[PDB]
């Protein structure tokens, strides 16, 4: 899905 | 913005008709290649995809979804891809053959870039929190960094091997000299979500882009913040980021493809896409007004900016 991983 | 651009709008030169990944021309700006979830790299002919009215002349079946495309800078028939198994494959898009395949990532490679200067060397990425640095001569990697969030994206500084900027979920921009990784050059701190994208306008200039709905510029020779762009909307996806020496170009959530000048925070343009769609993919063609962009229903469009 594309899809940004982000830490927070 | 009249002192620094002649352009106000982005002009249709021609379509192609799922998500598109990654859009990029080979080293010449003659072929350009796409690929994405249908697990298919796809190589075009850029001239012939603008004179007709649309048949790729390679396509290259995969194991896994591919995330990031990158042309090396020397041969001119090779092309790098990562995947979401954490492959990096080399292949030779006239054989069709895959002549590297690098295996040690444990979890999805979001990113693979080929240097321009020591064409031979290829950075990627990964959710496994590890960048790599590969040699096309070499089955194991030559370098690892241990990082400890999340690499959405890599990219080789355009004038020396020796730098990478490295762009994490830990909302900073990790600038590394390879030389000496015990420590990154600098870590530039500003955006306020993931760094999905860097790329390079020139030696010395850094842009990135975020889902915290903006570009930043950056100055990489004395480790400062330039400028934020805004405009678009950009607050979970990859939306593509492609910059040359003068300009900044995003896709949006909207999508909506945006045109940044690199000195003017807002955009010189936006084009609403013929697509619930976000634009996927951008890519100049160098230093001109021409750009391949793509959206994640698997359309490709070339546009060019024009007055």
């Amino acid at each position: 899905l594309l899809m940004v991983p982000d830490m927070y | 913005a009249m002192t620094f651009t002649r352009y106000s709008r982005l002009r249709v030169i021609a379509e192609i008709r799922n998500i598109v990944s990654s859009i990029e021309f080979d080293r010449d700006d003659e072929l350009f290649a796409t690929a994405g979830v249908s697990r298919c790299i796809k190589v075009f002919d850029f001239s012939s995809v603008v004179n007709e009215p649309q048949c790729p002349i390679v396509e290259m079946s995969t194991r896994s979804k591919l995330s990031c495309l990158s042309w090396n800078k020397h041969e001119k028939n090779h092309i790098a891809s990562s995947d979401y198994e954490g492959i990096v494959t080399v292949w030779d898009v006239t054989t069709r053959q895959s002549l590297m395949e690098y295996e040690e990532h444990e979890k999805r490679a979001w990113s693979v870039d080929f240097s321009r200067t020591e064409p031979s060397m290829l950075v990627s990425g990964s959710d496994d929190c590890k960048v790599k640095v590969w040699c096309t001569r070499q089955e194991a990697s030559v370098i690892n960094i241990d990082m400890k969030a999340n690499i959405c994206c890599v990219k080789y500084n355009p004038g020396s091997s020796n730098y990478i900027a490295v762009g994490s979920a830990d909302h900073h921009i990790h600038y590394y000299d390879l030389r000496n990784i015990s420590q990154p050059l600098h870590v530039f701190s500003g955006h306020k979500k993931a760094v999905s994208y860097v790329k390079f306008l020139s030696n010395n200039e850094l842009a990135s882009a975020s889902t915290d709905s903006t570009l930043r510029l950056w100055d990489v020779k004395d480790n400062l913040p330039v400028r934020t762009f805004r405009g678009h909307t950009n607050e979970k996806n990859f939306v593509g980021l492609t910059v040359n020496s003068e300009y900044l170009a995003c896709g949006s959530e909207t999508n909506e493809v945006y045109v940044y000048h690199k000195e003017i925070t807002r955009p010189v343009t936006s084009h609403r896409f013929g697509s619930s769609y976000f634009i996927s993919a951008v890519c100049w063609k160098s230093d001109s007004p021409t750009m391949l962009t793509a959206n994640s229903q698997g359309t490709i469009k070339v546009l060019v900016l024009a007055a």
